[PDB]
C-alpha cells in the first residue's frame, strides 16, 4: 500500500485546477475593437467610401 | 434596404399603433452594472489575497487541501480477495482526492462570501474602455480612431518587461566598420553580433518606463533545467532501487509492474495464485 | 521497468507520448492511475500543440517541438528569433497595410507591428509574475519531492 501514502489527487486534476479557465489574450481586445471600430470609420467618417451621411441626410441639389 | 410593395388601402381612421418601451437601456445598464460588479469582485479577491501574503497556486491546487496526515485504511483488514486490491486502493485515492476537492471548494465558498463583504463596500473608479467618440449628428474623425488604436496598443505593452536591447543599425555598422578598419573583414559579423548578445545577456527589467534595481528572475529555461536535473536523480534513484532487488532475486522480473497489485489479497493465502508457483520455481537458478 | 529506464523527459519521444508509454506501463485499463495519466497526456499534447504552433511562426512547419519542450527558450533566444523574422514582418506589414480597405485599417496594422516589432514588449510570465512562475516550478517540483520521498521510504 506504498500508492496510498502518495498524494491522491492527480498531476491531471492538479492541472485541471490550476489552468480551469483558457486565459484572455491581450491581443484578442485589440482586433475584436478595431475590427469593430473599422465598421465604425466605414459608416461615419467623411472620407470612407461608403459613407453613410448620403443615405441618412439626402444632400439638396 | 429592398422592401415589399403592399399596395392595399387603409379604410379605418384609427389612432396609429405605439408600441411600447421595449426595454434595452435597462437591459444593457444591468450588464454594465453586472459587469463593474464583477470587477469589483475581482478586486476584492485580489486586495484579501494580498492582504493575507498567500500564494497564487495554492489555493487552485487542490494537493494544498489533502489531509496526508488521515488514516489510511489497511487492505489486509477489508477482507478482500485477489482481483479487489486494486479497485479498493481506486476506492480509497478517489474518496480522498473529492475530499481534497470538497474542502477547495468549501474554501472558495467561504473566500467568496468575504469577497462580495467586501466587494459591496467598495466604490469603483475604473478607467473606461476607450470607444471612439460620436456625436449624434456628428462624425467621427479619423484621428481620433487613430488615438483609440493608440490606446488598444498601448495595452498590448505589458506592465513590467524585460529591457531586450535590439542593437541599432548605427551601432553595429559602426562596430563593424572598426572590425574592418582593423583589418579583420570576415569576422565583423561575430563581433557585432557577440556586442548584441553581450548586451542581451544582461538585459535588464523595467518598471513601468523606469528601470527597477535588484530584480532577479527565474527564466522559464532555467526552472526546466532544474526541473530536468531532479527528474534524472529522482529517475536514478528508482533505478537504483530496482537494481539493489533485481540483484538479489531477479525472479521479481517474471512479475509485470502493473498486473502486480492484481495479485495481492488480504490475508497472504488468498494472493493468486498465478505467478507463485513460476515465481519460487524461477527463483532456484538455472538449473 | 521496459520504458521506465528512460526519465520522463529525458527520452526521444515527447512528453506527451512519452506519459501514454509510461502510463501504459505502469497500470491495466481499470485503474484509476491509468485513466487520470492518459487525461495528463491529454493536456500534455495540448501544451505541445500550443508550443508548436507558437514555433511554426519562426521555425517552419517542421519543427522539432520536443527539443523546445525539452529546453524552452532563453529571453535571448527569443530576442534573436524576434531579430531573424524582423524585416520579413516589416515587410509583410508595409504591404498589409498597403492592401488594407480602410485607412484606419492601414494605421492599425503599422501601430500592431510596431508594438509586435519590439522584443522587449515581449511578455515574459516570470518577469510579469515572479512569484507565480516560482509556485509553478515549486508544483513540477513537489510531484517530483513526492515521488523521491516515495523512493526513501522504501
Amino acid at each position: 500500500d506504498r500508492v496510498l501514502s502518495l498524494p491522491a489527487v492527480s498531476k491531471n486534476q492538479v492541472l485541471e485546477n490550476v489552468f480551469h479557465t483558457a486565459p484572455k489574450a491581450p491581443v484578442e481586445h485589440l482586433e475584436k475593437m478595431v475590427s469593430a471600430n473599422s465598421k465604425v470609420y466605414d459608416a461615419l467618417n467623411l472620407q470612407s467610401k461608403r459613407v453613410l451621411i448620403w443615405q441618412v441626410k439626402p444632400a439638396l441639389f | 434596404y429592398l422592401a415589399p410593395l403592399r399596395s392595399d388601402f387603409t379604410e379605418e381612421i384609427t389612432a396609429p399603433k405605439v408600441a411600447s418601451a421595449s426595454n434595452l437601456v435597462n437591459e444593457w445598464n444591468n450588464k454594465k452594472q453586472a459587469t463593474e460588479n464583477l470587477m469589483k469582485l475581482l478586486q476584492a479577491y485580489k486586495d484579501i489575497g494580498d492582504a493575507k501574503s498567500e500564494p497564487l497556486l495554492k489555493n487552485h491546487n487542490p494537493r494544498t487541501f489533502e489531509d496526508r496526515d488521515y488514516p489510511v485504511p489497511d487492505f489486509r483488514t477489508q477482507n478482500l480477495k485477489a482481483g479487489d486490491v486494486p479497485k479498493f486502493f481506486d476506492t480509497v485515492i478517489s474518496t480522498r482526492a473529492s475530499a481534497a476537492i470538497a474542502s477547495k471548494d468549501k474554501f472558495w465558498a467561504g473566500r467568496k462570501t468575504e469577497a462580495e463583504a467586501a466587494s459591496a463596500k467598495a466604490s469603483a473608479a475604473f478607467p473606461r474602455v476607450a470607444v471612439p467618440e460620436w456625436k449624434k449628428g456628428k462624425t467621427v474623425s479619423i484621428e481620433n480612431l487613430n488615438t483609440v488604436t493608440d490606446k488598444y496598443a498601448a495595452a498590448l505593452v505589458p506592465k513590467r518587461k524585460l529591457a531586450l536591447p535590439v542593437l541599432p543599425e548605427g551601432v553595429k555598422k559602426a562596430v563593424e566598420d572598426f572590425a574592418a578598419s582593423v583589418g579583420q573583414a570576415k569576422n565583423a559579423s561575430e563581433v557585432s553580433e557577440l556586442l548584441a548578445k553581450s548586451l542581451a545577456e544582461k538585459a535588464v527589467v523595467t518598471e513601468g518606463g523606469k528601470v527597477v534595481e535588484g530584480f532577479s528572475y527565474v527564466s522559464k529555461a532555467v526552472a526546466a533545467k532544474v526541473i530536468a536535473t531532479r527528474r534524472a536523480e529522482v529517475h536514478e534513484r528508482l533505478l537504483k532501487l530496482w537494481a539493489k532487488r533485481l540483484l538479489v532475486s531477479p525472479e521479481l522480473a517474471i512479475v509485470p509492474l502493473n498486473e502486480f497489485d492484481a495479485q495481492l489479497a488480504s490475508k497472504f493465502e488468498g494472493i493468486s495464485p498465478k505467478y507463485q508457483e513460476l515465481l519460487s520455481a524461477v527463483a532456484q537458478g538455472n538449473k | 521497468l521496459g520504458p521506465q529506464m528512460e526519465a520522463l523527459g529525458a527520452s526521444d519521444l515527447l512528453l506527451s507520448e512519452q506519459i501514454r508509454v509510461i502510463t501504459e506501463h505502469r497500470y491495466t485499463p481499470d485503474r484509476l492511475q491509468y485513466k487520470e495519466g492518459m487525461k495528463l497526456a491529454d493536456k500534455i499534447a495540448a501544451q505541445e500543440a500550443a508550443l508548436k504552433e507558437e514555433l511554426k511562426v519562426i521555425y517552419g512547419d517542421n519543427v522539432d517541438v520536443k527539443h523546445f519542450q525539452a529546453s524552452p527558450r532563453t529571453p535571448v533566444q527569443q530576442l534573436f528569433d524576434s531579430l531573424k523574422n524582423a524585416a520579413a514582418n516589416k515587410e509583410r506589414a508595409a504591404k498589409e497595410a498597403a492592401a488594407a480597405a480602410s485607412p484606419y485599417l492601414a494605421y492599425a496594422v503599422t501601430k500592431k507591428q510596431e508594438v509586435q516589432a519590439d522584443p522587449s514588449n515581449i511578455p515574459f510570465d516570470e518577469v510579469l509574475y515572479p512569484q507565480l512562475s516560482e509556485e509553478l516550478l515549486e508544483l513540477e517540483l513537489s510531484d517530483i519531492r513526492e515521488d523521491e520521498i516515495a523512493l526513501e521510504k522504501a
